[PDB]
């Protein structure tokens, strides 16, 4: 029924290294970009 | 009181140009700097030199919203090479 069983598990296991090293380095990008506005700081000056 | 020690630790006299330009003679103007401008400070008062530590540059921005403004002025720099660094020119 699954002549292709060994392949896929084999690719599987590709798959699963391949995403447990590219999750943490796109998060890193996310990191670095909204980073840029996760540190904003903003004021307000208004002349009463 | 501040102002007096500010006068007293920053206007010595090895930090001073006396400059003239114009229709003046130098052997005039440096018997008159001998004259005048002699024992202007030349004491620390305490025995230690002011200095200039470097200054760290920080990419950043800064924003200021006012629409009610007609015209908005925008400046963007980058960090320059200073005085002595002959890329200036
Ligand atoms: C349309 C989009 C379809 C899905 C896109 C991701 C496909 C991933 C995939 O199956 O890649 C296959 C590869 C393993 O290939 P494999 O058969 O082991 O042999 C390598 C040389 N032939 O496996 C890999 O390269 C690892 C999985 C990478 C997934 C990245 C997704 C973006």
């Amino acid at each position: 029924s699954e002549p292709e069983h060994d392949h896929r598990k084999r690719m599987g296991l590709k798959m699963l290294l391949m995403m447990g090293l590219l999750l943490p380095l796109t998060y890193a990008m996310k990191r670095h970009k909204w980073s840029v506005l996760k540190s904003r700081k903003l004021a307000y000056r208004p002349p009463k | 009181t501040d102002l007096t020690d500010y006068l007293n630790r920053h206007y010595k006299a090895p930090r001073m140009v006396l400059a003239a330009a114009g229709g003046v003679e130098h052997q005039q103007l440096l018997d008159l700097a001998q004259k005048h401008l002699s024992s202007v400070s030349r004491v620390y008062e305490e025995d230690a030199v002011p200095g200039l530590t470097p200054c760290r540059f920080t990419g950043s921005e800064i924003r200021h919203r006012d629409d009610a403004l007609p015209l908005a002025h925008v400046a963007i720099a980058v960090e320059g090479p200073g005085w002595a660094n002959p890329d200036n020119v």
